[PDB]
RNA sequence: GCUACCUAAGAACAGCUAAAAGAGCACACCCGUCUAUGUAGCAAAAUAGUGGGAAGAUUUAUAGGUAGAGGCGACAAACCUACCGAGCCUGGUGAUAGCUGGUUGUCCAAGAUAGAAUCUUAGUUCAACUUUAAAUUUGCCCACAGAACCCUCUAAAUCCCCUU
RNA sequence: CCUGUUUACCAAAAACAUCACCUCUAGCAUCACCAGUAUUAGAGGCACCGCCUGCCCAGUGACACAUGUUUAACGGCCGCGG
RNA sequence: AAUUUAUUAAUGCAAACAGUACCUAACAAACCCACAGGUCCUAAACUACCAAACCUGCAUUAAAAAUUUCGGUUGGGGCGACCUCGGAGCAGAACCCAACCUCCGAGCAGUACAUGCUAAGACUUCACCAGUCAAAGCGAACUACUAUACUCAAUUGAUCCAAU
RNA sequence: AGUAAGGUCAGCUAAAUAAGCUAUCGGGCCCAUACCCCGAAAAUGUUGGUUAUACCCUUCCCGUACUACCA
């Protein structure tokens, strides 16, 4: 939007009276063009689960862009109102009296998404005997598929490992998901040395 | 034009009251430091260049 | 003061992070910031990390510190070696420098093995070393502390109360 | 339609100064006629819209002289009959 | 509906030479070189004679197109309804003009005036002069005394000035 | 050069046009160019033919970018003493 | 020539619009391990590229234009010269007095830092604007200082506006 | 008739510590000349004024340059 005003001060017209506009009054200047400024986000509740958005009954501040092409047209959200605010609040007030949510909250989703279609290399060192316990295997997560896990939700096969082999890790997010993914015992070997000979030659 | 001897500097003085005044200097020479009268306080103080004015 | 060099100095103080681990207990480190600040709670990582990837009691702990060695006036400071020995020694050391002086710099403190009050202690004396520097108040000095051991990656100091 | 001063100086020239909106061609869907429509809108339409709320809020909210648009009275006039039938 | 150029579809061009022709001679036809006449004329561009072209970039009838901040132009600043350095009509418009012309009954009276500023010396504004009314008091003419040294004209005079 | 054209109403000419020659721009379609396609089309100079069109890119303009290029573009093409 | 980019075109940013890429350089000196490799002497932290044109806004460079003007004096105008200020002659003695008349100069410099403030009465470049001289008084200086509105001829520029 | 501008080694240019080049003189080179090599010498048009001078101003003189138009 164009916002502009008069270089010529326009003489009071009083009361229940048009003001009287000379031609020297249709003199402008810019004072600010709206389309310049900063972009603010729009607020939006989801009814459905996005993939980085966040799932249903989620306050998300989106660009306008994101919103109002993809989101509104397609169902995913609705606008914020008073009135949609309090359905969704009741909504999950109910669920939460219910136990019925199930759901994951935003982070969560992304985490299971990533848990589905993944593979983690536990480098063990072949020099000093190794045993496997669920916070030694938490520990890789966070180094080689970048996960934070707690010890306690990793659910170890319950069999003893000291050789290198193919097992499987059940992996539990916020007690409701269940993730079971793809344990690779290989040989330890340091970063930098890896990335050497794979990396960089190929 | 392209002569140019001396400048306008202005004199402000030491006794704080913001009294100033212009005189004429050489260019080539040091800052001014002149005993000068100052109405404020009714009698002469120390009076500093501070700023120059313009080239005369 | 460089385009190049202050928009590092920028983005690096821009870097989320957040105290606390989140409410789930399975999350990846993309969706969330940097959470372990804590000196002591470090140390004990650190040792921890030790016992899970197998490996030597006694290991390096190389700290690097992103330092804002810069940015004092609009003419930045220029690199130097100040060497303090630490109260408790490793088995004066010198303070380098990065060779491409992006304000990191890689330093030992102390080995694993060494007692975390030792190595806390040792922390607080590098802190004040790599300041005498630029003592001064008129610029930051200190934007990020990462204490990693030979095979740990680092953790995000709660620097902040140690700068005075 | 107006007049400005070159380089915003009141000793320089008056020229003529047109200033035209941004239009955007938009999609909206309305709830009460249950049908979508390809309106010409600029992006100050899209602010009035998502501040009602929707597109049937907007077109009824909107006074006649805040509109300015005969397809948006002519909406208008559709939505209410379906209310008021 | 003139003219400039263009569009659609028409028309005209004898005879002779050569027979090939933006070829020659030469009617119709087109043009207007030279001279005389004419100059309120027959004619707001003609008449008479003499000339240029006359199968071609020709001439020409009809309808249509390009419109003035423009058109069109084998550039002559051509032509665009007799007057085009850019039409005409209406309106703004009672344009403006320091410039020119004009400015209507009777009678009497006073009345000719250093300059300054000015894109100003064809004009204005302020002084000066002139006019009217009013206030109250000296105005003019002038006796001595008095008003410069430097310097070649040792000028005619002036200023001041009571008396009268 | 020629035929031709021009100031209807004071100039018909050596002026303009012209075949020829040369420079510049454009790789392309459904209203001009054109129902065309670089042996083309448009913007210009000069003026058939014949012999020729010499030297100059510093400045100006255009073009091209790393220097630069171009005069059939605007234009220019020397002194003093013996 | 001054003023302008309204217009057109090109470019840049913003707006609007698609999303897509995914950051690696050890090396055991000692030791361990049948390998493959490990331990010790760093394994951190941390991202990137393209959304087509169209439209709109704001800039920039061009093109093509628009608006307006083209000073005076002057032995006619043009050309040349001149345009403000001061001294001298013309103008011999109060003042004043011209020529595109005869001559010489000025657009500063130097010394002070009370060249502080204030105030009778006057002069005045023929108006105005502007300019000039001043007793007393206040405050200083001063009982050596031709000391009290510097020396000096001109030695310069109104209003609006801008800087503070 | 007006106006502009220039006057510098013998010559021609550059700089105003008035230099370089050629010319000039002396020596060497060469049977000889020239080239060459070494070394020397050589000037502000003039008038006066510019603190004092020079590059400046100005007097005068030679040469140069442009303009001299409209009815
Ligand atoms: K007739
Ligand atoms: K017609
Ligand atoms: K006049
Ligand atoms: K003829
Ligand atoms: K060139
Ligand atoms: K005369
Ligand atoms: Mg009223
Ligand atoms: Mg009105
Ligand atoms: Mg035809
Ligand atoms: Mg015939
Ligand atoms: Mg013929
Ligand atoms: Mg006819
Ligand atoms: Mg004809
Ligand atoms: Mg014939
Ligand atoms: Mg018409
Ligand atoms: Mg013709
Ligand atoms: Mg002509
Ligand atoms: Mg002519
Ligand atoms: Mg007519
Ligand atoms: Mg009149
Ligand atoms: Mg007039
Ligand atoms: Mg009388
Ligand atoms: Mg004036
Ligand atoms: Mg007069
Ligand atoms: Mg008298
Ligand atoms: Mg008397
Ligand atoms: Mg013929
Ligand atoms: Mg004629
Ligand atoms: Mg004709
Ligand atoms: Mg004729
Ligand atoms: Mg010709
Ligand atoms: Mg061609
Ligand atoms: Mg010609
Ligand atoms: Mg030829
Ligand atoms: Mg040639
Ligand atoms: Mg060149
Ligand atoms: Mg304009
Ligand atoms: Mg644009
Ligand atoms: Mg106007
Ligand atoms: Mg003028
Ligand atoms: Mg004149
Ligand atoms: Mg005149
Ligand atoms: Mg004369
Ligand atoms: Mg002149
Ligand atoms: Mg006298
Ligand atoms: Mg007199
Ligand atoms: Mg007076
Ligand atoms: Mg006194």
């Amino acid at each position: 939007t164009v916002i502009v005003e008069r270089w010529w001060k326009v003489p009071l017209a009083g009361e229940g009276r048009k003001p009287r506009l000379h031609r020297r009054h249709r003199v402008y200047k810019l004072v600010e063009d709206t389309k310049h400024r900063p972009k603010e986000n729009l607020e939006l509740i989801l009814t459905q689960s996005v993939e980085n958005v966040g799932v249903r009954g989620d306050l998300v501040s989106v660009k306008k862009s994101l919103g109002r092409n993809r989101l509104l047209p397609q169902g995913l959200a609705v606008y914020a109102s008073p009135e949609n605010k309090k359905l969704f609040e009741e909504e999950k007030l109910l669920r939460q009296e219910g136990k019925l949510e199930k759901i994951q909250t935003k982070a969560g989703e992304a985490t299971v998404k990533f848990l589905k279609s993944c593979r983690l290399e536990v480098g063990m060192k072949n020099n000093v005997k190794w045993e496997l316990n669920p916070e030694i295997v938490a520990r890789h997560f966070f180094k080689n598929l970048g996960v934070v896990v707690a010890p306690h939700t990793l659910k170890l096969p319950e069999e003893p490992i000291t050789r290198w082999g193919e097992y499987w890790c059940e992996v539990t997010v916020n007690g409701l998901d269940t993730v079971r993914v793809p344990m690779s015992v290989v040989n330890f070997e340091k970063p930098k040395t890896k990335r050497y000979k794979y990396w960089l030659a190929q | 034009k392209s002569k140019s001897k001396n400048i306008l500097v202005r004199m402000v003085s030491e006794a704080g009251t913001g009294f100033c005044f212009n005189t004429k200097r050489n260019r080539l020479r040091e800052k001014l430091t002149l005993l000068h009268y100052d109405p404020v306080v009714k009698q002469r103080v120390l009076f500093v260049e501070k700023k120059k004015i313009r080239s005369l | 003061t460089p385009d190049e060099k202050k928009d590092e100095i920028e983005k690096i103080k821009a870097y989320p992070y957040m105290e606390g681990e989140p409410e789930d207990d399975v999350y990846l480190k993309r969706l969330y910031p940097r959470q372990i600040y804590e000196v002591e709670k470090a140390v004990h990582l650190l040792k921890k990390f030790q016992i899970l990837d197998f490996t030597s009691p006694k290991q390096s702990v190389y700290l690097d510190l992103t330092l804002d060695m810069a940015l004092g006036k609009k003419k930045n400071v220029e690199p130097f070696t100040s060497v303090l020995s630490l109260p408790y020694p490793f088995a004066g050391h010198e303070i380098k420098v990065d060779e491409e002086r992006e304000n990191f710099l890689q330093t030992k403190i102390a080995t694993l093995d060494m007692s975390s009050d030792q190595i806390a202690a040792n922390l607080q004396a590098v802190i004040n070393e790599v300041c005498r520097h630029r003592p001064l108040n008129l610029g930051p000095f200190v934007v990020r502390a990462f204490l990693r051991s030979s095979t740990s990656e680092g953790l995000l100091l709660k620097i902040d109360p140690l700068l005075p | 339609l107006g007049q400005i001063y070159a380089n915003n100086d009141k000793l320089s020239k008056r020229l003529k100064k047109v200033w035209k909106p941004q239009l955007f061609e938009r999609e909206f869907y309305s709830e009460i006629l249950d049908k979508k429509f390809t309106v010409t809108v600029t992006m100050r339409t899209l602010d009035l819209i998502d501040e009602a709320y929707g597109l049937d809020f907007y077109i009824l909210k909107t006074p006649k002289e805040d509109l300015c648009s005969k397809f948006g009275m002519d909406l208008k006039r559709g939505m209410l009959l379906r209310l008021a039938r």
